[PDB]
């Protein structure tokens, strides 16, 4: 695998807790599953569609 | 009284230590001139052995991990022959005399009041004579159990204050109540089994918290 | 109940008859020390940044082993306390909670109480709010098991 | 030149009898306040059917292993809410 | 193919393991787990609680 350090295919790092906050950065990851998701269907109906 | 044995630099005063005082305030920031004043109550020097040992060493030496309270003093202030002054000739070791008892029983009321939060004599005397009169054979217990039922000593075991003087302050103030309103006599009184206490300042104790524990608390979530 | 894996019974209750003389001819109590302990004292930590000494005192210090352990209960076992008196109060007692965890009733009732608190907080919406909500589970106390490691070794059964 | 509100306290209790009267009844069954004769209420005891958990050190703090014995409590726990989430969720979806 | 949840909470009863090791698997400490860490801080307090007191601080 030619991302070994990057294991989880990450586009953008994780909020630093000490600049933007705990909360902050708990409801973007999230936000982060739910757009990994949402992408998978967006994908499956366009290529059904077109 | 605006001296300097009412700051916490030079709250304490023991004569029988090499550096005359003594540390008891854990949150307090030293400067490395200071911390070298202080360090030489912790190390010793040994002739024979051409070595420095602790005081955690002496015990050790000693085998004392758990001893009768009345016998520490025998430990932290005396020096042996046989363990921690091995080749000093007798003629140079230190004996105490009877004379010196007074000074050391009146640092030891001191150290009380200090405890208490800065508190009077005064103070100190009618919580003995306070705890003459409850139910209990062994006395030196009754009175830790007198110091314990304090108000503002009980909040400074919670952990929502730096030291006892920031605690005093809290209860001057309304910061904390006692079964759901604030206290009355809540200088005097002594708090029972089931007493219950609650913050009041609940935004407030939240921020000292989060400000003094930011610099150790870990970059990731 | 074996003394390796039970401080509980480490720490127990001693029995103690010695006597001095000859029993066929006449006895005496030995009262010549004190078996029955008395208070101690034992330095505990020492900060090296401040030259700071802690000394903690305690009652009955030459007769028990790790004390320390009794006030620092986890939080599931405070849970699981706070489920097993919901469900069956009437064989979960107070003094039955207390031997199962080995504490004394006073901590059991005590940490009931603030269990209770924490939960009104939570139904009401104070606490556990936002990415957190999750956490907060509503259990009903019929659709409750608990399991029992009677096979040696690893593995828990319902029974 | 305070602009903090006097504080004229009152008991937990007496608070949460007025804003919620369920949630009071349970905590007297809960707290063993049936067991004294002297401390006994007239009303008669109620049932506890429903409590709630804080489940966070379980599930994120306690149970780091990767034996089956700490992989199964969580996933019960997991398993659990999302039951409870479903319930609440069909009492909402028909018409 | 495999049996479907049945909808019950089975926990474990975690008061039948050994002194020895703690509930997430780790070994007993036989005493106080005090760091330099922490002990130099507010939190002194908090990692030396006494046994005839009872202290949380989700309600503090
Ligand atoms: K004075």
């Amino acid at each position: 695998h030619r991302f070994r350090n990057n294991k989880f295919l990450r586009l953008e790092p994780d909020l630093d807790p000490k600049v933007y906050g705990q909360t902050e950065t708990l409801q973007k990851q999230v936000d982060d599953n739910f757009s990994l998701l949402l992408a998978k269907h967006r994908l499956d109906m366009k290529a059904a569609a077109a | 009284v605006y001296r300097n044995s009412h700051t916490k630099r030079f709250s304490c005063r023991n004569s029988r230590l090499k550096y005359p005082f003594e540390q008891i305030w854990p949150t307090l920031q030293l400067s490395e001139d200071d911390a070298a004043m202080f360090r030489r109550n912790s190390r010793q020097f040994v002739v024979d052995l051409s070595q420095n040992i602790t005081l955690k060493n002496k015990f050790a030496l000693n085998k004392a991990t758990k001893i009768p309270h009345q016998d520490a003093r025998a430990l932290i202030y005396e020096s042996n022959l046989h363990l921690d002054a091995v080749g000093e000739h007798p003629r140079y070791l230190k004996i105490r005399r009877v004379t010196s008892q007074y000074g050391s029983k009146l640092m030891n009321v001191r150290k009380l009041r200090l405890l208490l939060g800065f508190k009077r004599r005064n103070f100190v005397q009618k919580l003995y004579e306070h705890t003459l009169l409850q139910q209990g054979s062994n006395k030196s217990w009754k009175v830790l159990c007198a110091l314990e039922a304090k108000m503002n000593l009980a909040v400074t075991r919670m952990g929502v204050a730096e030291d006892v003087l920031e605690a005093t302050h809290d209860l001057r103030q309304n910061n904390v109540t006692l079964n759901g309103s604030p206290a009355q006599m809540k200088h005097a009184r002594y708090l029972e089994p089931a007493d219950v206490l609650a913050v009041s300042a609940v935004s407030l104790i939240k921020q000292r918290i989060c400000k003094g524990l930011f610099e150790v608390a870990p970059n990731t979530l | 109940n074996n003394p390796e894996d039970n401080i509980a019974i480490r720490n127990a209750p001693q029995k103690v008859f010695q006597l001095i003389g000859d029993p066929r001819s006449g006895v005496a109590d030995d009262v010549t020390h004190n078996p029955f302990g008395e208070i101690t004292v034992e330095m505990v930590w020492h900060q090296l940044k401040n030259e700071v000494y802690w000394y903690r005192y305690e009652f009955a210090g030459q007769t028990t082993e790790q004390s320390h352990r009794d006030s620092r209960l986890s939080d599931y076992t405070k849970n699981l306390i706070y489920l097993l008196r919901a469900k069956n109060p009437r064989k979960w007692t107070i003094e039955a909670l207390a031997e199962k965890f080995h504490i004394r009733k006073q901590r059991v009732l005590a940490i009931l109480a603030l269990k209770e608190m924490e939960a009104h907080k939570i139904e009401s919406g104070k606490q556990l709010q936002g990415p957190l909500s999750p956490y907060g589970l509503k259990v009903r106390v019929e659709d409750l098991k608990l399991l029992s490691l009677d096979p040696t070794g690893c593995g828990w059964v319902e029974p | 030149t305070t602009r903090r509100r006097k504080l004229l306290g009152s008991r937990y209790g007496a608070r949460l009898a007025k804003k919620n009267r369920q949630q009071f009844e349970r905590a007297r069954v809960i707290l063993d306040c049936y067991s004294d004769e002297e401390l006994r209420p007239d009303s008669p005891p109620v049932a506890v059917k429903e409590v709630t958990i804080n489940t966070l050190q379980t599930m994120r703090f306690l149970f780091p292993q990767t034996s089956k014995e700490h992989l199964d409590i969580k996933q019960n726990i997991a398993s659990y809410k999302i039951f409870s989430l479903n319930r609440e969720l069909l009492s909402l979806l028909p018409k | 193919k495999s049996k479907p949840f049945d909808g019950k909470l089975r926990l474990p009863d975690v008061s039948q393991l050994s002194d020895t090791i703690t509930v997430s698997g780790d070994a007993a400490p036989a005493t106080l787990n005090l760091d330099q860490k922490y002990m130099d801080k507010i939190s002194c307090w908090t990692q030396t609680i006494p046994s005839h007191l009872e202290m949380s601080y989700q309600n503090l």
